[PDB]
Formats: structure tokens, C-alpha cells, sequence
């Protein structure tokens, strides 16, 4: 189907995939936050929740450890609001947009939620909060912080501990770099030695 | 997570081709948001990671692009020194250092459907927050990360690689993004190009960097190596790059994290389909998401060995014969190609069986007493390098078995298996057929907390990504193919009805079909 939203035509596909034709970025980039809220309002609320450490506001006790976890590693808004500020003006602008259309949905879904609040929210019992740019950033790190975050040293410090005490510190060592190398030159890489040349070690 | 790149020189129609594939795993709704986003001079077509305000895995006018993490170096633990007489104050730059104490207040729903307060107490100190404190051993953990205070700024470089229109402002974008994630580009004129991101710590030189970095004060970072230190390739000469999550190029390390790039690599399974063609396709790139995606990855080094041992033996045991030509013809899947809900290929139960008595024996003695921290290295889900070097009998720093050990577990893993078939399935291979393993697009994500229902439609395991894209880069336009499982819209009615795009992609996910890229608003208003 086509129609207008604001200043923006949008085109659902069959599969409901939204096709956004703006005049511009910051009337794109609000529509662009508008769809999606649109589709996933409830997810990006937890998602939200998720970075701020508020899960268990809803879930209850059993998130308080992970939401712990969230506010010990995590930033305040202020912090975020720096962050934002150090942005090119334009892309700070875009990300307000993109706030101020998943708070256009909020605000048009709070006003019908019978019709517009999904299921979850309706069985939770709360309403949707407006957004911010420094939501949008939290969106982002919930999960791409993920990809990077890891205690592996300390789980490593661990294992050679234990082999350590279990079999004298001259083995240990040994066991360890087999486990935990220092640089397997025979690991699958996805630039060959030969894919280019690196001048400096002379061809 | 998997990506491919096809250059011009290793492409069927001499167009560059990009293939997506994040493994963000499964879930309703989706991890993944597609859209197409279309204003004066900026048209692109794809999806990214659920409330990011970009598009990480599909094509602008100019370029497609994908991304599959990093597993670089972001992230250093600090051991700090207590003070025996305050175990809140660490000793830094010559002098004890109190650390920051923080207590948070949690609101929190009671079982009564109440609100209830918790407050719980964390600490930092100046390298980052303690995620462990031994006050009996004087010592605290920290936590450093490269990106802290820049991941603004790696939005920022995604944003400008959705308006890039060359590999100059493409590149630009990248060397800008701070996380740890590898960035695949291909255009219409046939180029392609590779990048590891991030902002990589230059650590001491007196630290092992598997390990955490004392926290006194003489080993801090000095600082982040340039971008063009990045690894990072523009048309590399083979023509092509694949990755799955492994080592970007030979002398780039990860630190506490190398246990994922070993010389058993389950990339191996991209490598393999790319060195096996000529020029390839997009439906090429298909069949190899596809036997990656149902291969038993332990085959590619392990299956030759075992073959080889049991060849040895099979003269004096017909056993050994018949596991020779059935491991043999095997194509190395646990796959159900007649939907009856049976893996085809009954050897397959056998080396399942076989490489987890091989597994167990090879290291349950010595390694039992720190399972719980090195079983999830030894039978990694990408590779089990150590297990392959010892029983190929090639060089490792401990001997963890002699040679005739090593062959001796070889053959006993075999005739424990057989017993086994034997006893509960019957004689012959295809009695063994294992039924599959199912999976669902569930409540909760990799983030760990619910955020939605999920769904009950159960579909064959697959090691895939949680969507795919298949894109040909032609002179005109990008061109292609992809699957967005489990559908676009996650609303649920207060009455309980699904929205129609739900779960409208999940037969095409199981089924290995797919719906058209749409670039062109003539074909978009049609779809
Ligand atoms: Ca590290
Ligand atoms: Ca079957």
C-alpha cells in the first residue's frame, strides 16, 4: 500500500517492509524511526530498558543482577548527551529525528492503545515513555557492546591458575599456550599473504 | 557471522557480488529491521540491527555492504593492587587511590505486581568499572574498553557509510567506526574491499596480553594505532574474501581471545566452496551458505584422519572397511533433504558420536579439573585446533598424547560408536539416521532480556545467519535476493492476534527460498 506520513510516502511491500520516499534526510530519518516504532514498539522500549538497567522495572527481580551489570558498565544521559554533542551538527540533527518519529508513534499509539499498544504492554501494565537522541545511542550499544565485551582474560587467569595448582607451574605454561595461543600461524585469515604486498618488508 | 565479497575476476558475470550473513541468533520478533530509505541522492535497501538508524547489511546506489564481528582487542581487565588495610583503595602511579564507590537504585515489579526498591553497590577505578574484587588476595578486577565514550561516534560512521558513494568516503567512515567489526564493501564498477575497524590499544611490551594487565600504573596504553595499521584490503589478488568470524590476515592477533582463529577454522567451509569453483554466482554463493549452514564442521580436518587411521586397520576389520566407504561418500552434512525429519546421511550419527568419545578422551583427564573454563575452547563451535594437532601428531608446546596414544583413542571412539549404533539402532548406516535438531525464533536475544513472545514454529537447526542478502552490484543497480526471518512486524494485538507479518518469512527461511531485492521504486510499488 502507499500513503503519506507527514511529508513522507511510504510504501509497504507484501512482506509489510516499509519503503520511505522523503524529500529529505530529516524528514527521512523521522519516518525512518516512526516505521519502525510502528513495528517494534515494545522491543525497542526492553532493548531501551535493557541499557539502562531498568528491565526489572517490568520483569521484576530476576533482571536486577543484569540491570546491575547495565548501570555499572553503561553511561548516564548527560555522558550520552556529550557523546551526541561531539557529533557532526547534521548527524546530531538525524538522530533527533529518528527520536522524535519513534515519539511521534508513541504518542499517537498512547492516545489509542486499545488498538495501537501491543499485547506486552497491555499485559505488563505501563505505557511507552517519549524518546531522546541519547535513547537512540542506548539502542545501539545494548547490543553492538555485546559483540566487543568479554572477561576473557580473567577466565584465562583462571584456567592457568588451576592448571598451576593441578599440575607445577612448568606444565601449566605448556598446556596453556595450547590453549590459548599467542598467534596460530596456520588460522585461516581472510587476506592472504599473497592477496598484497607490504612494501616496507621489501616485497 | 559470515560475509563474502566476489571481485570482478571471480564473478560468473563479471560484477561484483556481496553476501550477508549476521548471526545475531533467532528470535520474534526479529534482531533485524529492514527498510528502504529513499531522499534526493541517497537511495539504499536492506536491514540493520533492531534500532540502529542505519542499514548494515544490503546496498545504496553505489555499494553494498555487510559486517561480521571482530573479535579484535577492545577490551583489557586491569588487575588491580589493594591496600591489605582498605581493600577500596588500589595502589596506581605511586600512591594508594580510593576507588569510586556508586550505589543504584533499582525499581523493580514485585511478584505482588508492586514496585519494590533495591539498591546495589558497584565500584571504578581509573581504568573502569570492577566486575570482580578478591579482598582475601588484595586484588580487583577492571575493565578498560578502546571505544569508551566514542560509540556516538561509531554511529556517526555508520551513517556515513550508508551515504558513501565510492570506496574514498567508504573507507573514510571506516577508519571513523571504533568497535570491533569486520566491513565489506562491493560496487558497481567491480571493486571490492575489506576492513577490520576499530580502535585498537598500543599496549606494553612487558605484559602478556592474554592475560590481565597489572594495574600500578607501568603498563597503561599509550595510545591507539593508526587506521591504515588496520587490516584492510582494496581488491585483494585472489578476487574474493570470505569470513567467519576468523583472523583478518597472518600476524593480526586478539590478545585473550585467540582460541577463534586457530588453524581449524570453520570459515574453512567458505574457502572450500569459493577454491572449488571457477567464477561463481549468486546461486553458488547459496549452496555454499547452505552446506555451511548444515556441514559437521569437524569433518574438514578430522574426517581425513579418521579415514586414514581406519584405512590402516580395515584389512583385519570389516567394520573399519565399511565406515571407509561410508565416511567417504559422505557430504560431510547433517541435512533433511526429504523433510521426514531424519539427518540423510546415517555416518553422520557415527562421527557425531565418534568425535565426542574423541573429544572426551583426548582431554577429560587432563582437562576435567577446569572443564567448565576450557571445554567450550577445545570443542569450540568454530574449530577444535588443539584436539586436530595433537591427533595428527603436529607440534603443540605440551604433549597431551603420545603418537600411539593418539591412534589408540582414534579406533576406540570408532568401536564405541559402532557398539552403540549397534546395540540401540541396528547394522547398516542407514539405521543410524539421527532425528534432526529443531530450533524457534524465541522471547529473548543475545541482549539477554525478553522482548517479546516469541514463536512456537519449529525449523531445522542452521548454522545462518539470522537473515541473508545476496547481491549482484550490476552496471545499472544492485541486483539480488534475501530473507529476513522471522517477518517485518512484531506487534501482538491486545486479543492475541499475530500481526500478519509476524512470521511471514519463516517458510522461506526453512525452505531456502527467498523474496527479491528491491532498489527500483518501479519494482518496489510492485512488490
Ligand atoms: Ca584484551
Ligand atoms: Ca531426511
Amino acid at each position: 500500500d502507499q500513503k503519506k506520513v507527514e511529508n513522507v510516502t511510504i510504501i509497504r511491500d507484501s512482506y509489510g517492509v516499509p519503503h520511505l520516499y522523503a524529500k529529505n534526510k530529516k524528514d527521512l530519518y523521522k519516518a525512518y524511526g516512526y516505521v519502525m516504532a510502528q513495528d517494534r514498539l515494545f522491543q525497542l522500549e526492553m532493548f531501551r530498558r535493557g541499557n539502562e538497567g531498568t528491565v526489572s522495572e517490568i520483569f521484576g527481580e530476576e533482571y536486577v543482577t543484569k540491570d546491575e551489570q547495565s548501570r555499572r558498565d553503561g553511561y548516564s544521559d548527560q555522558e550520552i548527551q556529550t557523546m551526541l554533542n561531539g557529533l557532526d551538527r547534521e548527524t546530531k540533527q538525524l538522530i533527533e529525528q529518528f527520536a522524535e518519529g519513534i515519539t511521534a508513534y508513541v504518542n499517537e499509539a498512547v492516545k489509542a492503545p486499545d488498538q495501537k499498544l501491543s499485547k506486552e504492554f497491555h499485559d505488563y501494565g505501563f505505557l511507552p515513555r517519549k524518546w531522546k537522541a541519547t535513547d537512540v545511542v542506548r539502542l545501539y550499544m545494548v547490543s553492538m557492546t555485546y559483540f566487543m565485551d568479554n572477561h576473557q582474560e580473567l577466565k584465562n587467569a583462571e584456567i592457568l591458575a588451576r592448571l598451576e595448582r593441578t599440575y607445577g607451574k612448568e606444565k601449566a605454561v605448556k598446556m596453556f599456550d595450547d590453549l590459548v595461543w599467542k598467534n596460530d600461524l596456520e588460522a585461516p585469515t581472510s587476506i592472504q599473504p599473497d592477496d598484497q604486498t607490504d612494501i616496507k618488508k621489501e616485497g | 557471522s559470515n560475509a563474502m565479497i566476489i571481485g570482478a575476476k571471480k564473478s560468473k558475470s563479471g560484477n561484483a557480488l556481496l553476501f550477508s550473513g549476521p548471526q545475531v541468533g533467532f528470535v520474534a520478533p526479529g534482531f533485524l529491521y529492514e527498510v528502504g530509505l529513499h531522499s534526493p541522492g541517497f537511495d539504499m535497501e536492506g536491514s540493520g540491527f533492531i534500532g540502529y538508524p542505519f542499514i548494515m547489511f544490503g546496498a545504496n546506489q553505489h555499494l553494498a555492504l555487510t559486517a561480521t564481528a571482530g573479535y579484535g582487542n577492545v577490551t583489557d581487565i586491569f588487575e588491580e593492587k589493594l591496600n591489605p588495610a582498605n581493600s577500596t583503595q588500589y595502589f596506581y602511579k605511586g600512591k594508594w587511590r580510593n576507588m569510586e564507590k556508586r550505589t543504584e537504585t533499582f525499581i523493580v515489579r514485585g511478584e505482588d505486581g508492586k514496585s519494590k526498591k533495591i539498591e546495589e553497590t558497584f565500584f571504578h577505578t581509573v581504568h573502569g568499572p570492577v566486575i570482580s574484587l578478591d579482598k582475601e588476595k588484595n586484588v580487583a578486577y577492571s575493565k578498560s574498553w578502546s571505544f569508551r565514550g566514542t560509540e556516538a561516534k561509531s554511529i556517526q560512521a555508520y551513517m556515513k557509510a550508508n551515504w558513501a558513494k565510492n570506496v574514498k568516503e567508504f573507507q573514510q567512515a571506516a577508519s571513523e567506526f571504533t568497535m570491533s567489526l569486520n566491513w565489506y564493501y562491493a560496487d558497481k564498477k567491480g571493486n571490492i574491499a575489506y576492513y577490520h575497524v576499530g580502535k585498537y590499544p598500543i599496549r606494553s611490551n612487558q605484559i602478556d596480553d592474554r592475560f590481565p594487565t597489572p594495574g600500578t600504573g607501568e603498563y597503561e596504553w599509550k595510545g591507539f594505532q593508526s587506521f591504515a595499521k588496520n587490516p584492510q584490503a582494496i581488491n585483494p589478488k585472489k578476487g574474493y574474501v570470505v569470513n567467519w568470524n576468523n583472523k583478518p590476515s597472518k600476524y593480526w592477533r586478539n590478545g585473550e581471545y585467540s582460541i577463534v582463529w586457530g588453524k581449524d577454522n570453520r570459515v574453512q567451509q567458505f574457502i572450500n566452496g569459493i577454491e572449488a569453483r571457477g567464477k561463481v554466482d549468486l546461486k553458488d554463493l547459496n549452496e555454499i551458505n547452505y552446506t555451511a549452514s548444515f556441514a559437521q564442521l569437524r569433518t574438514h580436518y578430522f574426517k581425513p584422519l579418521l579415514i586414514k587411521t581406519l584405512e590402516k586397520y580395515q584389512s583385519e576389520n570389516k567394520e573399519y572397511a565399511y565406515l571407509v566407504e561410508q565416511l567417504r561418500k559422505w557430504n560431510n552434512l547433517k541435512e533433511d533433504k526429504n523433510h521426514d525429519g531424519y539427518y540423510d546421511a546415517g555416518v553422520a550419527a557415527f562421527f557425531d558420536e565418534w568425535w565426542n568419545n574423541t573429544h572426551d578422551k583426548l582431554f577429560n583427564d587432563s582437562l576435567g579439573i577446569v572443564s567448565d573454563l576450557t571445554r567450550e575452547i577445545t570443542d569450540h563451535r568454530m574449530g577444535a585446533t588443539l584436539a586436530y594437532k595433537v591427533l595428527s601428531g603436529e607440534p603443540t608446546n605440551y604433549q597431551w598424547k603420545s603418537k600411539e596414544e593418539a591412534e589408540k583413542i582414534i579406533l576406540e571412539s570408532t568401536d564405541e560408536a559402532l557398539a552403540k549404533l549397534h546395540k540401540e539402532k541396528g547394522e547398516e548406516a542407514d539405521k543410524w539416521r539421527a532425528p534432526i535438531k529443531t530450533m524457534t525464533f524465541g522471547a529473548k536475544s543475545l541482549i539477554a532480556i525478553p522482548h517479546g513472545y516469541g514463536s512456537k514454529t519449529e525449523i531445522i537447526e542452521m548454522n545462518r545467519g539470522s537473515e541473508n542478502h545476496y547481491i549482484e552490484m550490476t552496471p545499472k543497480q544492485p541486483e539480488g535476493f534475501n530473507v529476513t526471518p522471522p517477518g517485518q512486524i512484531g506487534f501482538i494485538h491486545k486479543d492475541g492476534t499475530l500481526s500478519e507479518h509476524y512470521e511471514d518469512q519463516l517458510s522461506l527461511y526453512a525452505n531456502w527460498k527467498f523474496k527479491p531485492f528491491l532498489f527500483d521504486k518501479k519494482d518496489v510499488k510492485r512488490a
